[PDB]
RNA sequence: CGGUACGAAGUCGAAACAAGGUAGUUGAUGGUGAACCAGUGGCUGAACAAAAAA
RNA sequence: AACUAGUCUUAAACACACCGCUCGUCACGUAACA
RNA sequence: UAAUACAGGGUUGAACUGUGGGUUAGUUUCAAUGCCCAAGGCAGAGCACUGGAUUGGAUACCCAGGGAACUGUGCUCCCAUUAAUAAGAAUCA
RNA sequence: AUAAGAAUUAAAUCUUAAAAACAAUUCGUUAAGCAAAGAAGUAGAAAAUAAGA
RNA sequence: GGAAGUGUGUUUCAAAGAAAAAAAA
RNA sequence: AGUUCUAUUGUGUUAGCAUGGUUUCG
């Protein structure tokens, strides 16, 4: 079952945190069988609001990250507990990738009709 | 949301009446007097279809009544069935 | 009865070597070796293991390739399909809608099995013979005692030891009050349920 | 009938205008650079007006009610009392050197007459802003109070 | 839309009036009963004027 | 259902029918429930 | 209420109190 | 024993029928000289009030 | 903003028509069941 | 009623199938609240009860406080018991 | 005692009080339990329920 | 972090406030 | 009608989350 994640880092995370982060959801991919299939970052963004993360402080912007992979399904409530766990990762969700709007195939042209 | 009202060349009247009229519209003072008070399942059932079965009667009324001023103020006179097979030849 | 539920349930959940859908050497070899283990069985969703075993019963039942509507391979199914949602309900034992159409697929297999009898005996008991259920026979009518009727519950009882049978539980028959280790007296409402001879 | 808070009366110490109010490291109540909102609170009772300079970090100034105009009980519930605690705020408000403001409220009721008295006493308004804060979750996710008379 | 958590049953004329958009009377089904028309006897009601009959020829 | 629904709404059957849905004043069923 | 009120007003104080104790 | 039906109209209140002056009634309850009252969940065999569109 | 006369709408268990209809305890005799 | 996991049902199509059904007790899965039992136990609100008023008078309506009940594969189906006035065939373009 | 808050048809109980940390109003921050406000026309298939007053 | 400005990527205030009413200057 | 697959799921049970009335803390 194919599924893609979207992560949104705070700006306190730096590319040895992402870089760990990826490797542990790696692991549970293939603990549960599964592979990785795509990893992309999608620039910094602002958030339409001010996120306060309790413990962790108030943050107005964040790096998206994605992550397309494969993997039985029951890798999916470990995955989210992991993500959840983790603290410089702000906002978190997965979902599973459909045949046309997904980001590995409708990627491009998605406001510009011409 | 709150409504934001910015009283540029303008009465201060007249922005707290757009304001009324914005709260009106979004229902806020009917969802206030709803919360400050407990209502029963059965009881918001009974309202809810008591609603749903007025409101567009009350719709209809305005159309109704907007119609009727139109036609009051341009002096329009009641209309007859158009009679097929009218030619709707200009004469000219 | 503890002990045969895990049974059934580590048997429901054990994942053979096989793909998902259809499949096939060809199809799987264009892809790479990553993606083909993602097809694999191991990473299907549990409605896809249990399409695979449904398509594997019609394999061996059908008339012929694509025969899925022959009274026999729509035993086979249903067969599945009930094994599927017992299992589903003993995990989310809250779920009572389901509950509601196990009763509705057990009445529909019944009437299956009832009418393949008189259609084929010969492959209706090789049917029954393959899928290890009961083999009920219809040649006079059922009994209106409860001693005596079928029990489309008890069919395909080899697999469920738990459900086969059940003492009498009312007026006369109700269990006898027990005082706990507590020190408090309860009585049961049903007969703690025997292992079956 | 003194027309105020009869307590605050009592106990004013000399009487020098905004003597209790903490002030800046300058020494000064208002920047001649700070903004100012008037946020109302209106009920069945009672109203209470809060004047806050939005640059001090949105700090409270000063602030008026039923009791500080002097108005006790029934009377509190009409709308003379909603006025008067708008004159109130009005007057205050040119005293310190304050003109302009912002108005914010959540209930509608009973804030014509502050919007009112503001205008006909001087008080300019730059804008109006009504936050009501409703509930986004529900409508007995707290089971409210119990509807009067049964 | 709102959420009511179910709808209500209605027996009376009166309550359904007020519930339901609208109770105009429909045209009858032509499998049930047959169409009315003008040559329909009138209903036998004494005409009646504020509770007193109007009953004179002249 | 005419004189055994009269009797339910006058209150018989409450006082002297056991009932498995109990009650602090209803005779309660000391035995397993079943439909009837 | 005036329970949960009093119970905390309480808390608080104590609390204040053993903490400019510490 | 407790309850029940008939005749009589006596004392105490005014529970229902109008928004009956706290909508009614219902399941199982708690409380009360009486009708009844209170909470909770049902129904309507109930009312009042009741949107234009940015 | 209130009142009378209307006039209109709605509700009604009122129709001798709200000075209506109507509930119950207690008291009071004749009885059946238990 | 966001995503995810596990299961239905409905709708549309292809294939299969070939009177294989309509109704249903000596049948039993589920089913508001309350009550019994178990859980927890002070976010809110809230019987009994307390005391602040109105009333000849209230054991109520109003106000303040409130240890009963408010989340369970348990016991369990009383009802103004859940999409209606039982289910199916026929008559209509 | 008293005022203020709160409430009420009007009152009272209740909370704070003498320069304020939580009576009430404004502003931040977490914490706790709880969870149908917003998005679906019982409308339009000819589709229709009960002789009368 | 609140409030602002434009020779700037600038300034200012700043980790709770609030203790008659009505005026003069 | 039934079985299989197909596209869709305001259906029922689900670990966790975003938001919010209320209370709470300063």
């Amino acid at each position: 079952v194919f599924y893609e994640t979207f992560v949104l880092f705070s700006k306190r995370v730096q590319r040895a945190d992402i870089r760990q982060l990826l490797k542990q959801q790696e692991a549970l991919i293939t603990k549960h069988h599964g592979s990785m299939l795509a990893v992309r970052d999608l620039g910094w963004r602002k958030t339409a609001f001010r996120v306060i993360k309790p413990r962790q402080g108030i943050f107005w912007f964040g790096r998206l990250f994605y992550f397309s992979f494969g993997a039985n399904p029951a890798a999916i409530t470990e995955m989210s507990q992991s993500l959840q766990s983790t603290n410089g990762v702000l906002r978190h969700a997965t979902v599973r990738m459909k045949k046309r709007h997904n980001l590995m195939t409708y990627n491009h042209h998605i406001h510009a009709r011409d | 949301m709150s409504c934001h009202r910015h009283v540029f060349r303008a009465a201060p009247a007249a922005v707290f009446a757009s304001v009324q009229r914005w709260g009106r519209r979004n229902n806020v003072h009917k969802l206030t007097l709803l919360v400050q008070t407990y209502e029963k399942p059965c009881v918001k059932r009974t309202r809810i279809a008591e609603e749903k079965a007025y409101y567009p009667r009350w719709f209809y009324l305005r159309y109704a009544t907007e119609v009727i001023r139109y036609s009051l103020k341009h002096h329009l006179r009641l209309g007859q069935a158009l009679d097929p097979n009218d030619d709707q030849r200009l004469d000219a | 009865y503890i002990e045969a539920e895990k049974e059934f349930l580590n048997e429901r959940a054990q994942v053979p070597d096989a793909y998902i859908e259809r499949w096939h050497g060809e199809d799987l070899s264009k892809l790479s070796p990553a993606l083909r283990r993602c097809l694999h069985l191991r990473c299907a969703s549990s409605k896809e293991l249990h399409s695979w075993r449904k398509l594997q019963l019609c394999r061996l039942l059908q008339r012929r390739p694509f025969d899925t509507g022959s009274p026999a391979v729509q035993l086979a199914c249903l067969t599945e399909k009930i094994l599927n949602v017992r299992a589903h309900l003993l995990r989310h034992f809250r779920d009572q809608q389901k509950k509601k159409v196990l009763s509705i697929w057990l009445s529909r297999r019944h009437r299956v099995m009832k009418y393949l009898y008189r259609v084929d005996f010969n492959l209706y008991k090789y049917v029954c013979q393959q899928l290890r259920i009961k083999c009920v026979r219809f040649a006079i009518p059922d009994s209106r005692d409860r001693q005596r009727a079928i029990s489309p519950i008890a069919v395909d009882g080899d697999r469920c030891k738990f459900l086969i049978r059940q003492k009498l539980w009312k007026a006369r028959f109700r269990p006898r009050q027990l005082k706990q280790v507590d020190g408090k007296v309860v009585r049961f409402t049903r007969h703690p349920m025997e292992q079956p001879s | 009938t003194l027309g105020g808070h009869p307590r605050r009366f009592k106990l004013m110490g000399g009487r020098p205008e905004f003597h209790h109010v903490d002030r800046n490291k300058n020494g000064h109540i208002i920047e001649p650079t700070d903004k100012f909102q008037v946020v109302i609170t209106t009920s069945k009772n009672n109203v209470h007006a809060q004047v806050v300079n939005k640059s001090r970090a949105y700090r409270t100034i000063f602030g008026s009610f039923a009791g500080n105009v002097g108005i006790r009980k029934q009377a509190q519930q009409g709308t003379q009392c909603a006025y008067r605690i708008g004159q109130n705020i009005a007057r205050k408000c040119r005293r310190l050197g304050i003109s302009q403001v912002e108005i914010k409220f959540r209930r509608i009721m009973r804030v014509n007459q502050l919007l009112q008295a503001f205008t006909a006493h001087g008080l300019g308004v730059t804008a109006i802003a009504h936050e009501p804060r409703l509930p986004k979750c529900g409508q007995n996710a707290t089971k409210p109070r119990k509807r009067r008379r049964v | 839309a709102p959420f009511p958590r179910g709808i209500v049953k209605p027996r009376s004329a009166k309550v359904r009036a007020i519930l339901n958009l609208s109770v105009e009377q429909r045209q009858p089904n032509p499998l049930r009963a047959p169409r009315k028309s003008l040559l329909d006897p009138p209903p036998c009601v004494a005409p009646l004027e504020k509770g007193n009959p109007k009953l004179d020829r002249q | 259902c005419s004189d055994r629904k009269r009797k339910i709404l006058n209150g018989t059957e409450y006082i002297r029918r056991k009932s498995s849905h109990r009650g602090r004043i209803k005779r309660g069923s000391q035995a397993p429930a079943f439909k009837r | 209420g005036r329970s949960k009120v009093l119970i905390r007003r309480l808390k608080e104080r104590a609390k204040k109190e053993a903490e400019k104790k510490a």
